[PDB]
């Protein structure tokens, strides 16, 4: 039997799959560490790799990709965990090696490909304490160019009254995703700031790992997801949406949670979001 | 508890590792250039060590 982990509960996407929406034909790129494609809980659409010394996507020799790929859209079946768009069209797009690092080149080369490719969202969870211009600028090239870019505000934490998110988190037109658990309680290592724009579930997480197992990770890599997910189920019931459309959706609709230097907007709450008119619940 | 370094900022991979070791001897040490970007878990056994290119500490360690 499969288990519906209580991230995907937690942000409302059943409420979307009763409705008939899945993520059916929405592209979403993972931009991570490869998607064990081999797992019978996900289906790997395509992808690419940018790690000079790793070439093949569909090898995950550091899990990361795997799990974060498995809360984006692992398969609505009878085994192992349900994804938040269960039919979205994955595409792994490694850009870290097999010890959780790559070169800003790399990362970039990732979305480079993903806009080429036409994805509709990506997720990166993943993320550095420096920007490039040269980073800004590819992310700003797939917001420009229709996508919807999610990624980790990062693990740093709090440091007095100074922001702790990350690039490309820290970036305006990327969607900085923090974490709270099961009760809606900012995790301790969650990233904080004015930068910080929505929260998700992102403590003890089930999901995907490779060689067809699971497990629960904590970290913000395990937050974007849901908000990457929550994106695909909106773009699935409103196909026309922009991504500028999709981003307010997700902001407009949050549960508030505290003050916005720790919490942002609150907690995503897909089922409002994908409503056409927008309120705080 | 001590989870972060501050005072390794600076010093060599070899030192930070053994005075790492010292207050958490179970740490799962990783050591990585300075400027990549990382996956985002939260591993509270791990401590990356992000290294300048003459292998010196540059950034405070932390767990996670
Ligand atoms: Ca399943
Ligand atoms: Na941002």
């Amino acid at each position: 039997a499969q288990s519906v982990p209580y991230g995907v509960s937690q942000i409302k996407a059943p409420a979307l799959h009763s409705q008939g929406y899945t993520g059916s034909n929405v592209k979403v790129a993972v931009i991570d560490s490869g998607i064990d494609s081999s797992h019978p809980d996900l289906k790997v659409a395509g992808g690419a790799s940018m790690v000079p010394s790793e070439t093949n996507p569909f090898q995950d020799n550091n899990s990361h990709g795997t799990h974060v790929a498995g809360t984006v859209a692992a398969l609505n079946n009878s085994i192992g965990v349900l994804g938040v768009a269960p039919s979205a069209s994955l595409y792994a797009v490694k850009v870290l090696g097999a010890d959780g690092s790559g070169q800003y080149s790399w990362i970039i080369n990732g979305i480079e490909w993903a806009i080429a490719n036409n994805m509709d969202v990506i997720n990166m969870s993943l993320g550095g304490p420096s920007g490039s211009a040269a980073l800004k600028a590819a992310v700003d090239k797939a917001v420009a160019s229709g996508v919807v870019v999610v990624a980790a505000a990062g693990n740093e934490g709090t440091s007095g009254s100074s922001s702790t998110v990350g690039y490309p988190g820290k970036y305006p037109s990327v969607i900085a995703v923090g974490a709270v658990d099961s009760s809606n309680q900012r995790a301790s290592f969650s990233s904080v700031g004015p930068e910080l724009d929505v929260m998700a579930p992102g403590v003890s997480i089930q999901s995907t790992l490779p060689g067809n197992k699971y497990g629960a990770y904590n970290g913000t890599s395990m937050a974007s997801p849901h908000v990457a997910g929550a994106a695909a189920l909106i773009l699935s019931k409103h196909p026309n949406w922009t991504n500028t459309q999709v981003r307010s959706s997700l902001e407009n609709t949050t549960t508030k949670l505290g003050d916005s230097f720790y919490y942002g907007k609150g907690l995503i709450n897909v089922q409002a979001a994908a409503q056409h008119h927008h309120h705080h619940h | 508890m001590k989870t972060e370094w501050p005072e390794l900022v600076g010093k060599s991979v070899e030192e930070a590792k053994k005075v790492i070791l010292q207050d958490k001897p179970a740490a799962q040490i990783i050591v990585l250039p300075v400027g990549t970007i990382v996956t985002m878990a939260y591993r509270i056994d791990r401590v990356r060590l992000f290294v300048d290119r003459l292998d010196n500490i540059a950034q405070v360690p932390r767990v996670g």
